[PDB]
């Protein structure tokens, strides 16, 4: 019965943010990396994308579900 | 200021008490007391020769020393 | 964090909230000395328990405020303060900061001062008549062994006009002292036999074949601080004709002392086996007095100087004594030192007879704090007084909620709750006396609040908190017993209450070590 309130969510939240940025932050730009993809399919597939990063990985985090969208 | 100590006092030179009777030693015992006595009449002379009678006076004895139990009932009447 | 030190205070909170009251009830609490000791005041059983809490410390010194500069309040102190702490959850949890929180106590104390002024309306005139004494002093000696209050009223009223000396017109210099009252307690007897006698009374065998002097007023009475031996010098005399040197010699300090007239030798130190046999054929009284505290009080009373040395009986060292006898109290027999009107004494005594020894040590702590009720009789408003029992905590309800909604502000919220923490008092007296909590609480409330169609308040506001287990329903007027709580012990517990709840709230870390 009080009323204390807390976050336990938005500093997880941008934590989880933070770390799926810093994937896409060093393969944005033509002087970025270039990074290897291969989930299961033993394919070796190298792209920038970052729409192709997320399709190709499946993340727990729901962070990462909205950005996927 | 009063830098000399009230409380009880020795001859200045070794001796001792020596009394058949109690009433023998308060004769030996009054004997040391008479030198302080001795300043206590000085020092009950200086309240009374300057405003003794004057109304809105008085003098304080500051005595930084011990006091002994017979200067209470002296200092206590003036 | 905040929270943590208001739990550790709660669970010493809930053993003075029984404490208070004349319901309520006492705990045992074994001594370090392997000696069970039990009593209602809180603050001699805080002294012997073992607190580790430095919050809690807070209140026990606040608590020795009420028991030094006061005669009453020890049990509410601590009722107060504590409920002061569980009401400011409230407040802590809504996000409000503790600055408001002491900031609002603050402002509703100086509008709680303000009215009790006007809650006085009788004034004792200060007669110190044995029938006017037993007003203020029976709500004191109450609270405590419930029962005994009337016979026990009467033997506190007459020790306290025998203390006070008779004077008129003059409020300047002091008169009553709390040590001048001596209480002593012998197994044995009833509670109806026992008396007020003027004197100190002493337990201790007469040691000689003199039991007790004659009737003849004003005995000489010689007070010797030095043990009783063969006299020696005061320059060196190390002894290394020692039998015979110690019957010629006593023998023949004893006979000065008889020539003169003395008929009591009083030997704060022992007393040798040879100085036994001198005194029985001078038909001298054999005193000892082996606590060097009571000499002090003595010479107030028989007018006897201690004499540092021996054999030098000063007239002006002797006092005067006029009856001193042998009495039988308890069931042995000791020799009581008293007067009759000549050299009037400051310094009485109380005899208390009982069966149970537990119980007399309650009823001698009660008298010793019911005398201390007699020093806040004085000028700094000790004819004042104020409705007890539950009748003015719940009257000043009304009054705060009043000024809640006139002062704008934040401090709406703690004046509000300033006035539900006063509903603790009469919860517990109604917790500690059987009652219903949903039967009193509301009974209370209708009573003091009614419709008058007038601006003078009518009817009764003296509504207290009844005991019940008698009579019919509901509760009575409390002027009827005559109990009501002084306006110098409750005015003062006002601030020390809030105080002792400040510094609680105002400390929000603390840093301590294993112990």
């Amino acid at each position: 019965a009080e009323s204390l309130r807390r976050d336990a969510a938005l500093k997880v939240n941008v934590t989880s943010a933070e770390g799926l940025q810093s994937v896409l932050e060093t393969n944005l730009g033509p002087k970025g990396t270039l990074k290897m993809l291969v989930d299961g399919a033993g394919n070796i597939k190298l792209t920038k994308d970052g729409k192709v990063l997320l399709t190709e990985m499946q993340i727990q985090s729901p962070t990462a579900v909205l950005i996927a969208r | 200021i009063l830098n000399v100590s009230l409380e009880y006092e020795k001859t200045e030179v070794n001796s001792g008490f020596f009394y058949s009777s109690a009433d023998q030693r308060d004769k030996l015992a009054a004997s040391e007391r008479k030198f302080v006595d001795a300043k206590l009449k000085k020092i009950i002379d200086l309240k009374n020769e300057v405003c003794g009678m004057d109304p809105d006076k008085g003098f304080v004895i500051i005595n930084q020393k011990g006091i002994d139990p017979m200067s209470l009932d002296v200092f206590a009447k003036h | 964090q905040i929270i943590k030190s208001i739990a550790a205070i709660r669970e010493l909170h809930q053993m003075c909230l029984t404490s208070m009251g004349p319901c309520g009830r006492n705990k045992i609490i074994v001594n370090h000395l392997g000696k069970i000791i039990i009593t209602n005041d809180a603050a001699t059983m805080l002294r012997e328990l073992d607190i580790v809490h430095p919050a809690v410390k807070v209140l026990v010194m606040a608590t020795e405020q009420q028991k030094i500069d006061m005669g009453d309040g020890t049990n509410l102190v601590m009722i107060l303060a504590g409920e002061l702490l569980n009401v400011s959850e409230k407040l802590i949890s809504m996000g409000l900061s503790a600055v408001e929180i002491i900031q609002g106590y603050n402002m509703a104390r100086k509008f709680t001062l303000k009215e009790l002024d006007e809650m006085v309306v009788g004034e004792i005139t200060d007669k110190n008549d044995k029938n006017e004494l037993l007003k203020m002093i029976k709500p004191v000696i109450s609270s405590k062994k419930y029962g005994s209050e009337d016979i026990l009223s009467e033997l506190v009223s007459e020790a306290v006009s025998h203390v006070l000396p008779v004077a008129q017109q003059a409020g300047e210099i002091p008169y009553f002292n709390v040590d001048s009252i001596r209480v002593v307690k012998i197994m044995g007897g009833s509670l109806s036999n026992s008396t007020v006698i003027k004197g100190m009374v002493f337990n201790r065998e007469p040691e000689g074949h003199v039991k007790s002097l004659s009737e003849d007023k004003k005995h000489k009475v010689a007070v010797f601080t030095c043990p009783l031996d063969i006299a020696n010098t005061e320059t060196k005399g190390t002894v290394l004709d020692f039998s015979k040197g110690e019957e010629k010699q006593i023998d023949a300090m004893m006979k000065e002392i008889a020539d003169m007239g003395v008929e009591c030798i009083v030997a704060g130190a022992g007393v040798g086996e040879l100085a036994l046999h001198y005194l029985n054929r001078y038909g001298i009284l054999v005193l000892k007095v082996p606590s060097k505290f009571e000499l002090r009080r003595l010479c107030r009373v028989c007018g006897a100087t201690p004499l540092p040395r021996l054999g030098a009986p000063t007239p002006e060292e002797l006092g005067l004594v006029e009856t001193v006898k042998t009495m039988e109290i308890g069931g042995d027999r000791v020799t009581v030192f008293k007067q009759e009107q000549g050299e009037i004494s400051r310094t009485s005594t109380i005899i208390l007879r009982g069966a149970t020894q537990n119980n007399l040590d309650d009823i001698e702590r009660a008298i010793d704090d019911g005398v201390a009720a007699v020093k806040g009789l004085m000028k700094p408003s000790g004819g004042k007084l104020l409705p007890g029992a539950g009748a003015t905590e719940i009257e000043l309800i009304s009054r705060i909620t009043k000024y809640g909604e006139r002062t704008p502000g934040l401090l709406q919220l703690a004046i509000k709750q300033f006035a539900v923490a006063f509903e603790v008092v009469p919860r517990t007296l109604a917790e500690t006396a059987g009652l219903d909590v949903n039967e009193v609480l509301p009974n209370l409330y209708a009573a003091h609040n009614v419709t008058e169609p007038g601006a003078v308040k009518t009817d009764h506001l003296y509504k207290g908190v009844d005991i019940d287990g008698e009579s019919d329903e509901g509760v009575k007027d409390i002027r009827e017993e005559n109990i009501y709580d002084m306006l110098a012990t409750k005015k003062f517990a006002i601030n020390v209450a809030t105080e002792a709840a400040t510094t609680v709230l105002s400390i929000d870390q603390i840093i301590m070590a294993k112990k």
